[PDB]
C-alpha cells in the first residue's frame, strides 16, 4: 500500500518527455522548410505533449 | 492498497512506447 512513492516513476515521465524532444528533434534537425509534409512532425509532437499533460496533470494535481 | 501510482504514471510508460513506435514511423516517412 503506497503512492509516488517510487519517485523512479516520476523519472519515467521526465524520461517520456526528453524521448518525443530526442528524436523528434533528431528527425527537424534535417528538416528545413523543403521536405514539406513537415506538419507531421507537429502533429507527433502535438499527441505526446498533449497525453503525457492531459492524463498526467489531473492526477498529480491536488485534486 | 490499489497504489495508483503504478497505474497513471505506468500509463505514462506505455505513452512512450507509442510515441515511440509513432515516432519511429516518422522518421522512415522523411526517408532519408
Amino acid at each position: 500500500c503506497s503512492t509516488v512513492s517510487p519517485g523512479v516513476l516520476a523519472g519515467i515521465v521526465v524520461g517520456d518527455l526528453v524521448l518525443t524532444v530526442l528524436i523528434a528533434l533528431a528527425v527537424y534537425f534535417l528538416g528545413r522548410l523543403g521536405t514539406a509534409e513537415v506538419l507531421g512532425i507537429i502533429s507527433i509532437v502535438l499527441v505526446a505533449t498533449v497525453l503525457k499533460t492531459i492524463v498526467l496533470i489531473p492526477f498529480l494535481e491536488q485534486n | 492498497c490499489s497504489t495508483v501510482s503504478p497505474g497513471v504514471l505506468a500509463g505514462i510508460v506505455v505513452g512512450d512506447l507509442v510515441l515511440t513506435v509513432l515516432i519511429a514511423l516518422a522518421v522512415y516517412f522523411l526517408g532519408r
